[PDB]
């Protein structure tokens, strides 16, 4: 009975690189100072885990690690590194998969509920390099699809696209198209995300697939069809007959023809018929965000950033991950540590770096503001993720002007052919400082972006 | 939930309500002629049982000072699992019976806090009382009918936990199994036992089940990761010089190196014991000292100065004797002094205090007996799950009992003490009157659970309450039997732990609720 | 997820209608009048069957109490598939006669407890009289009669199990794959058995229709890859000298390797031909070693004391005769001698139970069956789906029932063994008069299946039952036939092991849920 | 949701209720006959506690007006939390004697600007009576008075404080400690105590479990790390001729340091001992700066020209004692002369006077206490966590009095200093009508204080403000006597400037109040 004496690990993340077949997934056991030791464990997998029945077995039968089989490391600050094991499962000779009720009962951790979530920022921990013995694997995004035509992996390019003003409305095709007729960086148009045929929808719920069958001006006009026209179906029944074989004539270009991503109801679901020829539908999210969970006012969503370990598939261009959590009170060792942590001048060391056998892009959200003239700040780590430099449009109000820069698809592709070192990401311009004047949200307390608002006589 | 205000007698009976409710919810359970409850989870399966603890853990209401009231008296259900884990039936009636009266007090307005006041020093001169009035229980077969007392009658069982109690010693360690069949067993493992198997099936000895008897070999210690090192050969060569039987404890034994061996076994060059690691790197620290303890051997590392190139075979120390299976691997024992078994017992006490408490020391004692005493493995016969398991919740209630009783002793259960120390302490006084108030109304409810016990047995509460304050001494009630006798010589007997802490517990959350005056609620 | 308590009749009525849905679904399914039931499903179309576990598991009600209650009952039927397989008609009816005495004790206002433990001494003793009922069971004929009775009376079912017990041994047996022809088929194979199939164009060996056969070739695989072993000219020569085709099964080779071997056998020179690895390393090397063991040869592997690209005619493992096809490969004859084969069987003695019990059982069973078992496999023709889903659970429970009456035996069928133990336990006395009357209200509910089984027929059940109770033996009513007579001469046998661990199992479930007096309900 | 508008008296009357329900939440919670409030949290358990600020924190209702007039009271809660942490209910009944003035003023209708000068001369002028009327506070027992007042006449846990306030000085700094046993413990540990224990078990020195005891220790400062030139033997030798302990101040420890740490623990060179790095980089830098100043060490940097290479003989650190154990190194004293830690010391307090004043400057008053004092830890002996709340809610509450005495001193408390301060700002006279009504209105707030005070026991008001106003000097009131006496032998005596603070809060909020003129709200 009991949990634990199944895994005495008592090495640091370095054992847990040498494995190489060690797979995480488990909740931080910190127990929050405030919140008394009884709840950490009564709310972390008693109820909201499996409901269980009883109990449940596998076919190979006798399983040791039903519960939390916690091998956290605790000497210096609670570093937490748990792992619901998915190796030591049911072992096949030809597909290695367990039955139906192997992972539905133990690798869904959910924190449905506990408080865990004030701040809590995870940075760093990542299934190296040896991923592909015995699973999938995915690397590739729109940067890797289209590839061949211009756009390598890490920041070489991408199909996700800035809009001229107006912001969204009277669609470009019959009059605004020459927003899009600008190849300088209007190329690929996306519209608000919170739409479709769902139960909760206006009246244009016929309009997005009518978006169909105005698809008439894409071979004989001169331009490909690069709009999200939101005409992706929910039933899929109907495509099965004919298209199979030859009449894929749409293309892979899940990004370029639309695809609905609204996070809740269609997911990844695609990974049944296309397990391997095309795993990838990319994260088709229109780019929303700091408005739904973040805001201490509006806190509707949760956290599940370990967990989403697996979905890199997508080909994410969004993810609510949260915020930097800067304002509310600050002392008590102030919560700037995010400048601390490299910005000090008398820290050092000499030995070790970011080697976690199996880097990849990696590189936190900017959040506020963060310019090329402060060129000391968030360069360090990589400075990139799978997305472009795309902020407020407030100093964006011309035609062409410096016309490379505004290359969203395109000027990727020189400024990371450029290879001048992390600069690349902002590589790009810097007079983005003045976009403070369009929205105000992102600076609010520290950065003097806000000072010309409110405040009394002052600047 | 929402803040809305609620005042007095508003939240009181509710109170009041509340506590009527989760009470007699559980008070019904006891004895034999009772029943028990049905958890209801859906989720789950609805469990039909008299754990305390489960219950308590199942409490929610829909009334919302109701619910309050419940996740507060839950608390205490909780602390005294903690503490100890059974009685907290007793625990709940008692708490039940002091917070409505004091309430009931209350009710004419006296002061709160100095009845309060009073209640706790009635609780401190109680306290001693029981210091007083306990009773050591030292004698095996007493341990063995207190357990059968905790197992409610089941002589087997207690005879199996006094039999275990026996071999393992003071300080040996019991462990319990969960039962397959339908008889109970009993299973002493004397020494180390751990789970790690030779995977070459070449390395079979002639008896069945893959096991190798071994006696009198050679303890190795290696402190670095060994796996298939070519450079272990020069330890190999004193084996050489040696030509005898060996077990090594390494981290793994890899291709080359299980190869070696396989062909030395099998063309009989060499016959040589090497396992996978049982534990990982804080398993081993302990495992290789504890391994140069009790075998007399000094501890073999690669770190530091020391390697494995500058050995000897006489560096290498012995054993009594081991026996390895397909998984399964045990060695019985070791030549090794008492002083520097102590001296571990004595640095590891330093251990015993620690931030952690739960979940390790309980290794840490482990450890200690699988070094010094034996392990004891018991699998309950029984027919279905759903029963083994109050079978083992009755277990290890009798085993944690067992615990406390050992030491500090036993005094006769159904709670006739607290009655006989109120017809004791009627004498002593607060500094006004409502410590006095105080004293008198928590001496008059703590006759409550004796009396629930006796209303479980469908029978007169305040008679049997009435006579048994006649009588004294050893003389009180058998539910059983339903008739008085004595009470101690019968064999009911309890750790006094378990009633301390029950009316400590109580007494203090009882105090803190007693006193509200206004409270908060959720919206409609 | 807030609770409210309610009190005894609530709960027990609902708990009563649920049991009483569950009777009256099971009622239909009783006996030769044993009718069926459709199912629902989902996406396709609804089951129409008389399984009654499959009916527990698609339980759905709207009242939680009444699920909850199902799903109470689904956990005995559950495990009495897991220990009997059948007689769910049986263990509906005895649920109901617990639930009714249980409402009789409620009005006694009866001690619960005594009542569970004179039921458990009464199981005891009864367990001590189907020990005694039971009658082994040799000849093959009442292996037919049992397949046949438990095949709801088809001869065909029977015969079929009873010719396979005659031909391939107790134990050797395998699931049932059935056609669409409409007709009946058996087929049985012997010696080693198992799916690999030929994959190179020249692979269509000489034999017509695509066969594959050869007389006395040797296959030995290396453990490893077989990349420089395409030289293995001391193999060849081996062979040529032996003058037999050349046939070995490797671990994997080459495309281009298996390319020049085509080459090979096109020059004619040496015919070489070669499938791929069994299985999983670990399985497939087990297995291995017992074809090893079977073909007298040492196993190759890339870590032993031998080279992979070394071998001998002497190195090489011997057979006589070997079959392969497009899906399966089969060797014939082998040769072995018979020590080895008896030290494999005393090796698997360990493995046989063990803990895992199905996990490892499969292929060791499968293994069995390549030793001394056989391959047993009914084809029956069948197009519709429908009839196939009965067919299918119609004749496992069949082979089970087959099963625990050889390992067991049987009594006689029809449930006449309840009243006969009744009848020899009828002055059964227990401890007080509480053990008394329990025992009497188990004996006097223990008939209510017999009564149920007789009215279910539509006949005269306080008649038929007080007639059968007052002859004794084999003098008994066939419902089938319904008439009295000598009723092992009709034939009505039924498995020992069933009647035990449904009896087993009720009394466990009984004394569980007599306790039952306060229950949780949870919002609509 | 949307906005809703109320002109006057409809905000007015609103305004009532809020504070009325704050004042039916707060008021009657003062004092021995005052009681607690329940205030529950979802996840957790409720918390029953007398501390006012502690209900105001999470006051809320439904009503729009009256939420936000208890969130401009509350800022007086949150800024006695800030600065003094009790008065809490004197600031509560402060802002019902401010509503009620500020209802009684809109009904007769002053200017609020002439209501505000009033209200703020007023306020002044009862600061400079109560600075008249300050009273010196140097002896302990005096302390022990205060600090049992503090705790409501906690004549044990107050005495207690005094002894370990007497032992450890004015400098010394107490901590709040988790609750193991039932009885408060007092530990003082002197030095400088940091997370910093032996990595290896081989670290042991004479006093056991890895504990290195030294005294007069010889410390070396080795900046940053050093792993690769690993010859730290230019000193490290020379010291071991000299035959003396060794320290080592390092941030890092790698394998070779151990390895060699372990080749002077075993082989016997000489004692040596090392340190880890401390945290982040300020920390570091002043808590080795301030070592190295104290001990006399020498500043050793390679970030300055100098290597552990390029070091001299004098760069030891010198220390009394020093204790390391398994998590923890300490040290007790350091070897200094007398002059260069006074300058030490006062170059910390010209730190002291920092344009922070947060809590950099309370980790600087850490290093300042370590300096002069001792950190002092009281381990409650509580039982349950909910009485460990309430016991070190007590305790901060004392602490903050006791503090609070230290710089100010201390004057009678329960508010007979402060009606008696009133009484003499009685004869104060503003410019115009307004101002004289303003001021005497502010006469009546701090008389309702005291009445409320009255009211809370459920005594005599005119009697008692007859009897008090007419009297002067020490005759006064007590609750815990509930009778007049002499102040000193009462013995409430509090350091005033608490309540200064908390009365000018109130001035500024009845200020703000009235200005009460319209108010725009959301929809519900």
């Amino acid at each position: 009975d009991q949990s634990s004496r199944y895994v005495n690990l008592a090495l640091k993340e370095e054992d847990l690189i040498a494995g190489g077949e060690h797979v995480l997934c488990a909740y931080i056991m910190k127990p929050k100072a405030g919140y008394g030791y009884v709840a950490t464990a009564a709310h972390f997998a008693a109820e909201s885990s499996t409901g269980t029945n009883v109990e449940v077995c596998t076919t190979d039968d006798f399983t040791r690690g039903v519960d939390a089989l916690v091998y956290e490391v605790d000497e210096a600050r609670e570093l937490t590194k748990i792992a619901y094991p998915v190796a030591l499962f049911d072992r096949n000779i030809t597909d290695g998969k367990a039955m139906i009720a192997s992972f539905l009962t133990l690798t869904m951790g959910n924190n449905q509920g506990m408080g865990d979530v004030e701040y809590a920022k995870m940075h760093d921990f990542y299934v190296p390099e040896a991923y592909r013995a015995l699973f999938d694997g995915p690397s590739v995004n729109i940067s890797a699809l289209w590839k061949v035509l211009g756009r390598p992996e890490v920041d070489g390019g991408l199909v996700v696209g800035t809009i001229i003003k107006p912001k969204l409305g009277l669609r470009p095709k019959p009059f605004a198209e020459a927003c899009h007729a600008f190849w300088l960086g209007g190329d690929f148009i996306k519209n608000d995300e919170p739409q479709g045929n769902q139960p909760f929808a206006p009246l244009r719920d016929t309009i997005a697939l009518v978006a169909d069958a105005m698809r008439r001006a894409q071979d004989e006009t001169g331009e490909a069809k690069l709009f999200s026209a939101n005409i992706t179906a929910d039933d899929p029944f109907e495509i099965i007959a004919r298209g199979e074989y030859v009449l894929e004539t749409f293309g892979e270009n899940a990004s370029h023809v639309a695809l609905l991503v609204d996070g809740y109801v269609a997911g990844a679901a695609a990974i049944t018929t296309a397990r391997r020829r095309f795993p990838d539908n990319f994260l088709h999210y229109h780019r929303a965000g700091h408005g739904a969970v973040t805001s201490p006012q509006s806190k509707r969503g949760y956290t599940a950033f370990v967990h989403c370990k697996m979905a890199r598939l997508q080909g994410a261009s969004g993810i609510h991950t949260g915020t930097m959590g800067f304002g509310k009170m600050e002392g008590e060792s102030s919560d700037r540590a995010i400048a601390y942590m490299l910005t000090q001048d008398e820290a050092q060391g000499p030995f070790y770096r970011q080697s976690w056998g199996g880097m990849k892009a990696c590189t936190p959200i900017i959040s506020g503001g963060m310019n090329a003239l402060r060129m000391p700040g968030f360069f360090e780590n990589l400075g990139n993720a799978n997305v472009i430099l795309t902020a407020g449009g407030g100093a964006f109000g011309h035609i062409d002007g410096p016309v490379a820069g505004a290359r969203s698809l395109r000027q990727a592709w020189q400024a990371w052919r450029d290879g001048v070192p992390v600069l690349d990401y902002a590589r790009e311009h810097k007079e983005l400082a003045r976009a403070f004047e369009s929205f105000p949200g992102d600076a609010d307390q520290i950065y003097p972006g806000w000072r010309k608002a409110l405040g009394v006589e002052d600047t | 939930a929402a803040k809305d205000v609620k005042f007095g007698n508003d939240a009181r009976v509710k109170m009041l309500r509340g506590v009527n409710v989760l009470a007699d919810a559980v008070k019904v359970t006891l004895g034999p002629k009772g029943r028990n409850v049905v958890l209801d989870k859906s989720f789950g399966a609805p469990t039909i049982t008299k754990d305390g603890v489960s219950v308590a853990r199942e409490i929610e209401l829909e009334d919302k000072f109701e619910n309050m009231g419940a996740q507060m008296v839950k608390e205490v259900a909780s602390k005294a699992n903690d503490a100890a884990g059974d009685g907290t039936t007793t625990a709940t009636v008692l708490a039940q019976a002091i917070i409505t009266e004091g309430l009931k007090a209350v009710a004419a307005g006296m002061n709160p806090m100095d009845l309060k006041r009073g209640i706790d020093k009635a609780v401190t001169a109680a306290v001693e009382e029981l210091k007083a009035l306990s009773v050591p229980c030292s004698d095996s077969k007493a341990i063995a009918q207190v357990g059968t007392i905790s197992a409610n009658s089941d002589e087997t069982v207690g005879k199996l936990i006094a039999e275990a109690m026996d071999k393992v010693g003071k300080e040996g360690v019991i462990t319990v199994e969960d039962g397959t069949g339908l008889q109970d067993e009993l299973d002493v493992v004397e020494g180390m036992q751990f789970d790690r198997g030779y995977l070459s099936p070449y390395f079979i000895n002639k008896p069945e089940t893959g096991a190798v008897e071994l006696e009198s070999p050679f303890i190795l210690l290696a402190d670095k990761k060994i796996s298939n090192i070519r450079e272990m050969l020069p330890v190999l060569e004193a084996v050489a010089k040696a030509g005898k039987p060996l077990l090594i404890i390494a981290e793994d034994v890899e291709g080359e190196a299980l190869a070696t061996l396989v062909v030395n076994t099998m063309r009989g060059i060499v016959k040589v014991a090497a396992v996978k690691a049982p534990g990982f790197g804080d398993r081993r620290k302990a495992m290789l000292q504890d391994i140069a303890t009790l075998t007399g051997g000094t501890v073999i590392s690669e770190e530091i100065g020391m390697e494995l190139e500058k050995a000897t075979l006489e560096d290498l120390g012995q054993a009594k004797r081991v026996v390895i299976n397909k998984d399964t691997t045990t060695i019985i024992d070791g030549v090794g002094e008492e002083a520097a078994i102590q001296g571990r017992v004595a640095q590891i006490r330093q251990q015993i205090e620690e931030a952690t408490s739960d979940y390790d020391r309980e290794k840490l004692q482990e450890r200690v007996a699988k070094l010094a005493g034996g392990v004891a493995v018991i699998k309950v016969g029984a027919a279905t799950e759903v029963e083994m398991k109050e079978k083992k919740a009755r277990v290890e209630d009798a085993l944690h009992a067992t615990r406390a009783a050992v030491e500090e002793g036993v005094v006769a259960g159904g709670g006739v003490a607290l009655i006989r120390v109120a017809s004791k302490l009627a004498d002593l006084r607060g500094q006004n009157e409502d410590q006095n108030v105080g004293i008198k109304v928590a001496l008059r409810a703590m006759e409550a659970p004796l009396r629930q016990i006796v209303l479980n047995c469908g029978e007169e509460p305040s008679v049997v309450a009435n006579t048994v304050k006649g009588g004294d001494g050893n003389y009180g009630y058998n539910a059983a039997t339903e008739e008085y006798g004595n009470m101690i010589d019968m064999g009911i007997l309890d750790p006094t732990k378990v009633t301390r802490s029950a009316l400590q517990y109580a007494a203090s959350v009882a105090g803190l609720m007693i006193t509200t005056e206004c409270m908060v609620t959720d919206l409609p």
